[PDB]
């Protein structure tokens, strides 16, 4: 499937998302940003069934923006994760469910702590130091479990994600055409200019 | 599961085993299967245990409401009609098979209800997995004009047959006798022929055997 | 199940067996397959016990309301009620019903309604599993305007042959005689009709 | 169809809710009914005034059972009381027993009937209930309780009170006679005295209804074999018992 | 003032449309009496056919609800037949759903709850009719239960309804004060019919012919309205007192 | 047909006022007095029971102060049953927010929900408004302690100290006279008790005619509903009564 | 693909002398792939404890629903809900979705505050109440837990011994299941003291 | 108080529904219609005022057929009568569908009566403005019914409603007295023509057209049929002789 | 008086007032006359303009190739009723391959109006209609009033000063009923009938509308110069 990776360092959360969208035997685009900025300090990467991903992501984005406008306050990452998990759990038993897996990376400004949530199309939410959706984990975890330290800096996390991307580009039957990397910290969400 | 009902001269008795099984595994070794539709109207269940419990409680609540509305003692025909109509509404999807006995102002009643909404009347009935063994015992030892003790013995022997010769039943025997002139008598563990033998050795571990990483008090108060 | 209804000069007689089987196991060997929908309008049931019982209960309700409002219903009226209930729910019912009635105007009448809701008025009607085994005998031994004894004998012989050949039938032969004199219930045990 | 979607009970410029006050007035013009809470049970009582001596008073019950441990008496319009007791008996199962497997507590059943009556005072096309209810119940955690429910949907817990015609005088007698150390028989005697004060006609076990939420009566359970299941606490006194306690006085 | 048009409380706490329905109940100018026998229950109603162009066999205020429950109505025939159809449907549905015949008191309570609904909801008016149901309930015996447009219902040893009802009622009361029982100690229903007709003649003070009365008798497992000839036989038996 | 009986509750007067809103406010004016005071370290609610009898069981009686949430409570002025309907709805909304976001509901969100329900009852439906005024006392990690007030008009406002019910003008004047921004929770208790004792139409302020509540503070708040004995103790301590 | 066997996990409750115990594994995974080793399955409402095994999303949704209902219950009744009442509530809530079931296996444990009676019970995915006095087991290693409990348990055990027994049962059952493990927690519940202990086990 | 006559289903302090009585007045303002039960059926007759010679004679039928055996003629607000006849036709179709047997006359009468009584039960519906005389032959013989706007309906030997209802009732009483054995179908037709012609004199300002139908077990085999042609002209001549 | 607020309220004299107000609305409308022989049926209508810069409101509507109607009163209600009649003719032609009988059309219109003259919140229709048609029975002319009363006539007229045209048709009935097989003569008779209802006005090509139906003559409308030969 699409590659969706996320790591939580001491003062940041880094998200990696495939740049490739392929329908059939033809790669339609090699520069696809599979993320949606839910709030100034909370980003969400998504992957899964065509169409459902962008639809669900933009729906969640609109709801979070409406809440932030109404209450003039940014919801904590935990609240956004719980809201999207409830949405997906309501979806699973609907007529046509959403088949979208998401990684939410946020910086709780009230706690000043990085937080990373992994939720699947079923509504299974977990708070993890590193997370991945699809087959990606099947490789990346093995690296992270060894090379992840809680006191890691953002540059160390970027190097670790680059090692994961190298392993994926070596042992994956697919060419996901690189990854767009985004950093979520106390100052918001920024995009790495180049990762390869 | 093995459930039976037998009519005696002054009422009706039901009996069942106490073995709830999740496939080939015994989930409960003492699950009472005699439910109370009304103070003097009882029923034994088989099939989807959740369906039996739920439909029996629902019909019992509706019967209590009907009795408080009509100021009359509940009738077995009413519970029978409501159960059968409800089961037929939801087709065979409600997997409940009931043997419903009772004593009401009209007399003694013993019926059987199937999951799809059919009902049968008889003097002796059996349902469940072991229904065949129990029915063989009934057909072998049933006679007209049974006494209370005779019907109790016949029902207990049918349940024992279902316990011994059917893998779907076992453990103990619950009985409920309902006579016309008295209250319903609910004998829990009327027969206990499956007491477990004493184990050859005690497995109480020496304290500290388990490796503990961290302990924490849990605040239940506020 | 083996059921039939025969019209003789004094009225009508319904006959049935008492064997209800779940597969090859005789679930109930004393089943009363003769059901009363009105004082002198009865029905023989075959097929889904749940379906036939529900149909008979609803017909009894409708006929009780008809009696309360407009008086005693005709046999044809109960036949039409059965026909509506069976035909409109043909995709969810598996029931074959014979309806026999006595009214002083038309003497005795028999209406058989098989699967599909079609209604056919006949002097004598046979149905059930065992009926196929007695289609010949009946056609060779049935006469119009028989006496009560001759009608009982005809039904007894037919049901006895059906019970002998059809394993789905058995038990005791139950008959309900509807005449101007009223309703009579007759039972014939195996030790009697087997020697016929 | 029901085009009466607008409220029939509205605020008057004086701030008073008209139909609520009118229903309370109709209650005041109803037969007196009282309740007294003791240390080992509660008692409710009322006068059985019949329309005709040909009518059989036993067939018309002013004291009804809501749950096996909760009963209720009223003062006001009989038919409203009947429909309210039916609704309460059903709500006891639908909104508690069928969810928690236990009979509702007195407070919650009172709250449910009060919600029904409040909706009657606020919904469209309906007049408030022309009754006031005295509900006496017992649950394991709150013990014994006696509540009063007014047409407005409000409810109050009472140590002892009364409603109807002779409401004020009855309440005064209870204020003068009540204490927090009363046994059930003492409360029954006080209730009988207050009713005798509030009745002019005949006063015997055949013209007054009186029920008690007291101890558990396993003889009224109907089945034996379940030790955890005990008998109901609600019991309506027989005419013989009332006449005995009256001849005692 | 609109407290007189819809079913809302007056300042006195009174529902005036209910009282006006009560007033409408006596519009028919016919009286009815119900009494209980040892194993039967008899209702008698005045049969008044003023117009000679009327089919006298279609003038009835006694209805056969079920095979056990009969109902005599005091009030206009539209609301009478409405309540009759509703009670018949309720009894049939009760039999279908609960497996046994609807009791007299149960049908009375149901109709009284519907009448109460009419008093509380505004879009429906009460029916200007008083319904007296009679039967021989298997659990309660001979049963007479009456309901009114106010939603009130109760059972009676004997009852009367109509314009001169009070008169009749008093008479009945006296008899019970003399009899020390709650029923008519007669084994045959013919004697109970004769008793009812005799006491109605005593109260109203009028002689009834065979075309001036409707008699409905409920015995165990049956309710039937007598013909003019059976009423005539009872009247002849009464007249042959000495 | 039925048009002759419609009171038309949701209409404007020629002056631009909602008739039923004004009449419900007039109704609440006759109800008991409820006062909320928010100090720097807590919130205090004090209400006077209009219903008073020597036989009224005050131990199990709660006619003025209800718990919406472990962080939010309400003082009621007006029709108790309408208030309880709205309180049930508020509890359901708070638990829905908790289930949705796994965080306790902020006070203003619940207050705005209840106020919008009230407002909807004043603009459509042709139904009578709820004759209830609410004083919300709540705590959350955003605005700390919070005191809100809502009336049948559907309007809600925030206050340092507020009073609803009877004699609200004199109570508000006394509060403005004696309130201080730096005062503590015990000072708020004393001020509320004195304001009630000086604005009560009754002879004296006693425990039987009082309901009391304190939302205090570890990282945990305590919502303490005073029992009758605690109420009599705080009355005799603040000098209002003698024992 | 079995909805109850996608995520895996196990829970087991036992009783003793004036004490109960409820233990669970800490594994959550998408079939073969283990995802989280911190997924606890025993939640507590007041003094009642509920361990849910099965589809993880249904576990979390049921936890939220029961927290909702218990909070409203506490605010209405003005008392903490008891284990029997909560068991009945769980059964009714489960059967409320009979034809759209929650693919879970709830297990309730506690001590009645007013009577002190230790009470444990189990359920299926549609709410069939299994009220056993000895032990209740649920999860993917249901058979291993059944064997361990039927072998090791003896009634009237003191808390310090009941802990060892339930911990050994949980560990030796999880080590025989590929879809359970990655850590374990054990609650020893007394009338006024509830202790939580994390166990040390193999992380495979 | 006042205002009890402004809303339907409102009981006056007497116990009356004034809107129903006003509808009865609207009926009394209508033309004259009669029904006569004979020994083997019923005969319906109605007067149609020829407001102008521009009206097409023998057209603009006023008697409506229900099922194949029921005849209905209404006096009052003709459109309301058509509404009631359509409702009755639906009821008869439903009855025949469910119970196969054609709807009996008493059943049909009770259906119409319950419909009208429901129309006298709510302030959102106006009472009916037609008195309907109907009937026919069923398995129990002949039946003639009349239904008033109050929902009250009765079985009649002879019925009449409209402006000339009183003279028609008097003539029907004479017919009932002089014929205890019962009238025949054609004799009933001739008497209905006579009574219609006699009641027209009350409003002799404009000419009228006679319309007759009948349902007889022997003359029409139990089917509702319009009397036309030779029999109609014979009845007209009989009436013309009877007047003078 | 106090009984004219709704159509659900009966006057003490048994009169529904709103219906009479609708009839009065018709009376103040324009004049339209209808007349038929055995072979044809003609509607002649006088359209009315707001001023000299406005158009003349259409008064004749085509319902089907064999049936049409002329309106007098509220044009919206006329359009609603004509659309319902078109729907009924269309249903007859599609489900039964059968031309809708004119008498049945009148019955349907009667019941449709009665639906409005008995229920709360509904106003009676405010237009009178003159329906001409040619079914299997021959030529038919019906007059429909929103009271629900539809009457078949040889000729009639509705609107302002309609009594003059009606009396003219009464006098000329035996004359026009025999104008069979000659369309123009019946058209001129209708023009004379409507002229019998003119006062300070004269028939022009702009204010006159004609409609003709009959055997081998579908419902056709003539406006403008097409009517110049009949003036
Ligand atoms: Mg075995
Ligand atoms: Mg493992
Ligand atoms: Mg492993």
């Amino acid at each position: 499937m699409d590659i969706i990776l996320g790591i939580r360092v001491q003062d940041s959360v880094i998200l990696a998302s495939s740049k490739a969208v392929t329908r059939g035997i033809s790669v339609l685009k090699d520069s696809d940003d599979k993320t949606r900025q839910l709030s100034p300090h909370t980003l969400m990467s998504f992957a899964g069934e065509a169409g459902d991903t962008v639809q669900f992501a933009e729906y969640i984005q609109a709801n979070i923006q409406l809440y932030s406008i109404r209450e003039d306050y940014e919801l904590s990452p935990q609240a956004v994760s719980s809201f999207v998990r409830q949405e997906l759990a309501k979806s699973i038993r609907s007529r046509r469910p959403y088949q979208v897996n998401v990684l939410i990376g946020g910086y709780d400004k009230k706690k000043n702590k990085p937080e990373l949530y992994q939720i699947d199309y079923l509504g299974t939410k977990v708070e993890l130091p590193y997370g991945a959706h699809g087959y990606s984990g099947f490789y990346t975890f093995s690296l992270l479990d060894h090379h992840y330290r809680p006191d890691m800096t953002t540059e160390e996390g970027l190097d670790l994600l680059k090692l994961c991307v190298q392993e994926l580009e070596k042992r994956m039957p697919m060419d996901f055409k690189g990854v767009i990397v985004k950093i979520v910290d106390k100052d918001g969400i920024r995009q790495v200019d180049d990762f390869q | 599961t093995t459930i039976v009902g037998v009519k005696f001269n002054n009422g009706v008795v039901i009996a069942a085993d106490t073995r709830s099984t999740q496939g080939p595994i015994v989930a409960d070794k003492n699950c009472a299967k005699l439910h109370r539709i009304s103070p003097k109207i009882w029923c034994a269940g088989a099939g989807t245990a959740a369906d039996t419990e739920a439909v029996t409680q629902l019909i019992g609540s509706n019967i209590e409401l009907h009795s408080l509305y009509t100021s009359r003692e509940p009738r077995v025909v009413s519970a029978l009609q409501m159960l059968k109509q409800h089961l037929f509404k939801y087709q065979g999807h409600i997997g409940a098979y009931l043997i419903v006995a009772g004593v009401d102002p009209t007399g003694s009643h013993l019926f059987s209800i199937h999951a799809h909404g059919s009902t049968d009347v008889g003097y002796y009935l059996s349902l469940g997995s072991g229904s065949l063994a129990a029915m063989a015992v009934l057909e072998s030892h049933w006679k007209q004009d049974l006494t209370k003790e005779e019907a109790i013995k016949l029902a207990s022997d049918a349940i024992q047959a279902g316990i011994w010769n059917d893998l779907g039943s076992g453990s103990n025997v619950d009985v409920c006798v309902m006579e016309i002139g008295k209250d319903a008598e609910y004998l829990r563990n009327y027969l206990t022929p499956n007491v477990r033998e004493e184990k050859q050795k005690s497995y109480k571990f020496p304290r500290g055997t388990t490796a503990v990483l961290k302990e924490s008090i849990v605040n239940i108060c506020d | 199940t083996s059921i039939m209804a025969v019209t003789f000069k004094d009225g009508v007689i319904l006959g049935a067996d008492s064997r209800t089987t779940t597969g090859a196991y005789i679930a109930n060997r004393v089943t009363d397959k003769l059901t009363r929908v009105h004082d002198k309008i009865w029905c023989c049931r075959s097929g889904s016990a749940a379906d036939t019982q529900a149909i008979a209960d609803i017909v009894q309700y409708h006929l009780e309301l008809y009696t309360s409002q407009y008086g005693t219903p005709s046999t044809e009226t109960a036949a039409s009620v059965f026909k509506e209930l069976c035909y409109e729910n043909k995709d969810n019912l598996t029931a074959g019903i014979i309806v026999a009635g006595y009214d002083d105007k038309n003497k005795g009448e028999v209406y058989t309604i098989p699967l599909g809701g079609s209604v056919h008025k006949l002097p004598y009607a046979i149905a059930g599993s065992g009926s196929t085994f007695i289609y010949g005998y009946c056609d060779k031994n049935f006469r119009e305007n028989m006496s009560k004894e001759e009608t009982v004998d005809f039904i007894k012989h037919s049901l006895s042959q059906a019970i002998k050949w059809d394993g789905s039938s058995g038990g005791v032969i139950r008959m309900v005689v509807l005449t101007a004199a009223g309703v009579e219930r007759l039972i014939f045990y195996p030790d009697e009709y087997e020697q016929l | 169809t029901d085009r009466y979607s607008f409220s029939l009970t509205t605020f008057s410029p004086s701030g008073k809710l008209g139909q609520i006050d009118y229903a309370l007035t109709a209650v005041k013009q109803g037969v007196t009914s009282l309740g007294i809470k003791a240390t080992n049970g509660v008692v409710i009582a009322t006068e059985k005034k019949s329309s005709s001596p040909l009518a059989m008073s036993e067939t018309l019950s002013k004291v009804s059972l809501l749950t096996p441990d909760i009963g209720a008496v009223y003062s006001g319009m009989g038919p409203d009381y009947r429909v309210l007791v039916d609704k309460s008996r059903k709500v006891a199962h639908t909104s508690y027993k069928r969810i928690y497997g236990e009979y509702p507590p007195t407070k919650l059943l009172v709250s449910e009937v009060a919600k029904i009556m409040q909706e009657a005072t606020q919904s469209g096309g309906v007049r408030p209930f022309g009754v006031s209810l005295l509900i006496a119940g017992h649950d394991e955690f709150n013990g014994f309780s006696l509540y009063q429910v007014d047409p407005s949907g409000s409810y109050f817990p009472w140590k002892a009170t009364a409603i109807g015609k002779g409401s004020v005088a009855a309440k005064t007698f209870l204020e003068k006679r009540w204490n927090d150390e009363l046994e059930l028989e003492d409360a029954i005697h006080i209730a009988l005295l207050t009713l005798k004060e509030s009745v002019e006609g005949e006063f015997n076990g055949d013209t007054i209804e009186l029920a008690i939420i007291g101890d558990e009566n396993p003889d009224l359970l109907g089945y034996t074999g379940i030790p955890t299941d005990k008998g109901p606490r609600f019991r309506k006194l027989t005419s013989q018992e009332i006449n005995d306690r009256l001849e005692a006085l | 003032g609109y407290d007189r048009h819809i079913t809302i409380f007056s300042p006195e706490g009174r529902l005036y449309q209910v009282e006006y329905a009560f007033k409408a109940t006596n519009q028919t100018n016919i009286n009815s009496l119900a009494v209980r026998g040892k194993d039967c229950t008899v209702v008698i109603s005045q049969k008044k056919v003023p117009d000679k162009l009327l089919d006298p066999t279609t003038v009835s205020y006694i209805f056969c609800i079920s095979r056990t429950i009969g109902m005599v109505v005091n009030g206009p025939i539209p609301d009478a037949r409405n309540a009759a159809l509703r009670a018949k449907a309720e009894a049939a549905e009760f039999r279908y759903k609960y497996g046994y015949d609807m009791p007299c008191d149960v049908l009375a309570k149901r109709m009284a709850n519907l009448s109460q609904i009419y008093t509380q909801r505004a879009y429906m008016r009460p029916l200007g009719v008083i319904l007296t149901f009679v039967s021989v309930d298997e659990e309660l015996g001979p049963s007479i239960y009456k309901t009114d447009p106010a939603g009130y219902y109760v059972g009676y040893k004997a009852t009367a309804t109509g314009p001169k009802q009070q008169e009749i009622t008093t008479n009945l009361e006296n008899h019970f004060k003399k009899s020390k029982i709650d029923h008519i100690n007669e084994e045959s229903w013919e004697k109970v019919v004769e008793f009812a007709i005799t006491h109605m003649i005593d109260a109203l003070g009028t002689e009834f012919s065979k075309n001036d009365l409707e008699v409905g008798v409920a015995t165990k497992d049956k309710f039937f309205t007598l013909s003019a000839e059976n009423i005539e036989e009872r009247l002849v038996a009464i007249a042959e007192q000495d | 047909g039925s048009r002759r009986y419609d009171s038309r509750t949701t209409i404007f007067s020629p002056e631009g006022r909602l008739y039923q809103v004004e009449y419900a406010l007039e109704s609440i004016s006759h109800a008991g007095t409820a006062i909320g005071i928010m100090a720097s370290d807590g919130i205090v609610l004090a209400a006077e029971r209009k219903v008073t009898s020597t036989l009224l069981e005050q131990d199990t009686s709660t006619e003025k102060l209800y718990k919406l949430n472990d962080k939010i409570a309400v003082a009621v002025a007006g029709l108790t049953a309408d208030a309880e309907i709205l309180i049930n709805t508020a509890r359901i909304h708070a638990q829905n927010y908790l289930k949705t976001y796994n965080e306790d509901i902020p006070v203003e969100i619940l207050v705005r929900r209840l106020s919008d329900i009230k407002q909807g009852y004043t603009q459509h439906g042709g139904l009578r408004p709820f004759g209830v005024s609410f004083i919300y006392a709540g705590y959350d990690d955003r605005y700390g302690y919070q005191l809100y007030t809502s009336n049948p008009s559907g309007n809600y406002t925030g206050w340092k100290a507020i009073s609803v019910g009877a004699n609200t003008s004199a109570a508000q004047t006394l509060l403005q006279m004696d309130y201080k921004d730096d005062m503590k929770v015990d000072d708020a208790i004393e001020l509320a008790l004195k304001t009630l004792s000086k604005t009560t139409d009754s002879s004296a302020l006693t425990y039987d005619r009082l309901e009391f509540a304190t939302i205090r503070k570890d990282g945990e708040v305590y919502q303490k509903i005073f029992k009758p004995q605690e109420i009599k103790d705080i009355l005799v301590k603040t000098g209002i009564t003698k024992k | 693909s079995d909805p109850s066997s996608i995520n895996g996990g196990i829970v087991v409750a036992m009783t003793g002398k004036d004490c109960v115990a409820i233990a669970c594994d800490l594994r959550l995974g998408s079939q073969s792939l283990g995802v989280s080793n911190k997924f606890e399955k025993i939640f507590h409402y007041g003094h009642v404890f509920l361990g849910i095994t099965g589809l993880a999303t249904d576990v979390t949704t049921l936890n939220e629903m029961f927290r909702y209902k218990t909070n409203l219950y506490k605010l209405k009744e003005e008392r903490a809900i008891e284990p029997e009442t909560f068991t009945q509530l769980v059964s009714s809530s489960l059967y409320e979705r009979r034809f759209g079931p929650y693919f879970v296996g709830p297990v309730v444990a506690g001590i009645n505050s007013k009577s002190g009676k230790p009470f444990i019970a189990g359920f299926d995915l549609i709410g069939c109440i299994d009220e056993a006095k000895d032990f209740i087991v649920s999860g993917t290693a249901s058979d291993q837990l059944f064997g361990m409990c039927e072998s090791l348990y003896e009634p009237n055990l003191e808390p310090e011994d009941l802990f060892e027994t339930i911990s050994q049962a949980l560990l030796n059952a999880a080590d025989r299941d590929a879809l359970s493990g990655w850590g374990a927690v054990v609650y020893i519940i007394k009338k006024d003291e509830v202790v939580k202990r994390y166990l040390k086990m193999r992380q495979d | 108080g006042t205002g009890y006559d402004l809303s339907n289903s409102v009981f006056s302090p007497d116990g009356r529904n004034f809107q129903v009585e006003y509808a009865v007045k609207a009926v009394e303002n209508g033309t004259t219609s009669i029904g006569i039960k004979c020994n083997d059926g019923v005969v319906f007759a109605v007067e149609k005022l020829i407001t102008s010679k521009l009206l097409v004679p023998q057209k603009n039928v006023k008697i409506q057929v229900v099922d194949r055996h029921i005849g209905c003629v209404y006096s009052g607000l003709i459109p309301d009568g058509r509404h009631l006849v359509n409702r009755g036709r639906e009821e008869a179709a439903s009855f025949k569908k469910l119970y196969k047997t054609p709807i009996p006359i008493p059943a049909f009468a009770d259906r119409l009566g319950q419909y009208v009584q429901a129309h006298t039960l709510y302030n959102s519906v106006r009472p009916f403005g037609v008195s309907t005389i109907f009937g026919g032959v069923d398995k129990n013989g002949a039946h003639l019914y009349m239904l008033e706007p109050s929902g009250s309906y009765w079985g009649y030997k002879g019925a009449a409603t409209g402006k000339g209802r009183q003279s028609a009732k008097a003539e029907l009483e004479k017919l009932v007295d002089h014929h205890p054995e019962g009238l025949s179908a054609r004799e009933a037709v001739k008497q209905a023509a006579k009574i219609i012609y006699l009641a027209h004199e009350d409003n002799k300002e404009k000419d009228f057209e006679l319309e007759i139908s009948w349902c007889s077990l022997s003359e029409t085999n139990g089917l509702h049929k319009f009397v036309k042609g030779d029999l109609l002209q014979e009845a007209i001549d009989f009436a013309q002789k009877e007047i003078n | 008086n106090n009984y004219d607020g709704d159509t659900v309220t009966f006057s003490p004299t048994g009169r529904l007032f709103q219906v009479e107000y609708a009839l009065e609305a018709i009376k103040q409308g324009s004049v339209t006359v209808g007349l038929r022989s055995n072979t044809h049926a003609v509607l002649v209508a006088l359209k009315r303009n707001a001023d000299e810069l406005s158009s003349y409101q259409k008064k004749i509507i085509k319902c089907d190739e064999h049936m049409g109607l002329s309106l007098a009163g509220l044009a919206p209600d006329a359009r609603v009723l004509s659309n319902y009649l078109r729907q009924q003719c269309n249903y007859s032609s599609l489900v039964f391959n059968r031309k809708l009988a004119v008498e049945r059309a009148g019955h349907l219109l009667c019941d449709k109006a009665q639906k409005n003259t008995q229920s709360y919140g509904g106003r009676p229709y405010g237009v009178g209609l003159l329906i001409i048609g040619y079914d299997k029975s021959g030529a038919h002319l019906l007059e429909f009033q929103p009271s629900g009363n539809v009457t078949e006539l040889y000729g009639t007229a509705i609107g302002a000063r309609s009594q003059g045209a009606k009396t003219y048709l009464e006098r000329t009935l035996d004359t026009f009923i025999k104008i069979d097989g000659n369309p123009d003569e019946l058209i001129k008779a209708g023009v004379e009938a409507i002229s019998q209802s003119l006062r300070d006005e004269s028939l022009t090509v702009d204010n006159l509308s004609i409609a003709i139906v009959g055997k081998d003559t579908p419902f056709t409308i003539y406006d403008g110069e097409a009517v110049a030969k009949y003036i």
